[PDB]
């Protein structure tokens, strides 16, 4: 009834019957208890909703205002010793061990996407050990990045991309004036990163050349009805190159390339490799 | 197919307790029906087990027994459902 009344708003409710559910509800600007309420004495609220659902495990959650602490509130219930969130995409991490990650996950998900249809955003799990591995390796590939993307010297570039969120990734329009509160000068790093951008459109051109150079569809396939160009490409790419190729390949092959589906692994292709064989009849 | 029933007296002596023991048998052939074991020829259940009576394959010890474990594998299927149940609530 409080629901109506703003006393307390439902900022959440998944359920996967019978599995999990997950009830992240939050006061509107109340200053009252939302769980404690809306759960009555030891869930016997929540219970009775899950004993009319058949036996649901039904987890009441907190809520607040930012999507931060509202998927921290979503994580529910757990212990939390360190998250990860980034600033520019609406993402969190948190890192547990296996034996709290199967409980926070569960069989199919139920929980974790209880979480999912929580806080809106994806969900990622990971171990301490593992999440400090992680840690080594982000920051040696950090490292490898702001070397190859912003072309300055790799010392000073590991000390740089320690702090700088987004590495080296278009990341010129992040604030780049707190790499200069480092030791060292880089007065022609800037004609390097402008290099470096120069390599960056050769590496567009280079998929250019993926496209054209390497492996280009025939005209057989080209200017077969019913059929594209990236159509005609992505039957191509399952290795065949002739009509009887094409006939070779099957779906399983061709399931290999995203491009290609199972209808256009059909009969002939779908209409590609009927159209190339029957070109000798008008 | 089969006009004497002499070789199943033969076989089981008592021939009310051969009756019981075929009539069961048939019982458990027409519903909760089991495979003959024995290729019939489009016939009916009255026969069949009277055939399964002739080969000798049949008593009331085997039916008993063969029950016996019958109903202790329903009773396995029991409990691994009774397993089933504490895990899916908790």
């Amino acid at each position: 009834p409080e629901i109506g009344e703003e006393v307390i708003e439902i900022k959440a409710a998944a359920r996967d019957p019978g599995s999990r559910a997950k009830i992240a509800v939050k006061t509107n600007d109340k200053r009252i208890d939302p769980v404690g309420a809306c759960v009555g004495m030891r869930g016997a609220r929540v219970q009775a909703v899950s004993t009319e659902l058949g036996g649901e495990r039904i987890d009441i959650v907190l809520w607040d205002d930012n999507p931060a602490q509202f998927v921290i509130n979503a994580m529910a219930p757990a212990d939390v010793a360190s998250i990860v969130v980034d600033e520019d995409k609406h993402t969190m991490d948190i890192a547990v061990e296996a034996g709290n990650l199967a409980q926070a996950i569960g069989r199919n998900g139920q929980n974790v996407r209880l979480a999912s249809q929580l806080s809106g955003w994806e969900l990622n799990v990971m171990t301490v050990d593992d999440l400090q591995a992680k840690h080594q390796a982000e920051a040696h590939a950090a490292i490898d990045t702001f070397t190859k993307y912003l072309d300055i010297d790799e010392d000073f570039a590991t000390v740089l991309v320690e702090e700088g969120f987004s590495t080296l990734e278009e990341l010129a329009y992040v604030p780049m004036k707190e790499l200069l509160e480092i030791e060292g000068l880089d007065e022609p790093t800037v004609e390097a990163l402008r290099e470096r951008a120069k390599n960056a459109l050769a590496t567009i051109a280079q998929a250019q050349e993926e496209s054209l150079g390497d492996n280009k569809p025939a005209d057989d396939l080209l200017n077969l009805e019913g059929v594209d160009r990236d159509l005609a490409f992505k039957l191509a790419a399952r290795g065949v190159c002739t009509l009887e190729d094409l006939a070779e390949q099957g779906i399983d092959d061709l399931a290999d390339i995203e491009g290609l589906t199972d209808e256009k692994a059909g009969a002939l292709i779908m209409a590609a490799r009927n159209i190339c064989w029957f070109g000798d009849e008008a | 197919a089969r006009v004497t029933v002499q070789d199943a007296v033969e076989k089981i002596g008592n021939r009310f307790d051969l009756v019981l023991v075929a009539a069961r048998r048939a019982r458990q052939m027409q519903v909760g029906g089991k495979d003959p074991l024995v290729p019939e020829e489009n016939d009916k259940t009255t026969v069949i087990a009277l055939r399964e009576i002739e080969e000798g394959l049949i008593n009331n010890q085997i039916l008993d027994v063969r029950e016996r474990q019958e109903q202790q594998e329903q009773e396995a299927a029991e409990l691994q459902a009774v397993t089933a149940i504490a895990e899916g609530r908790r």
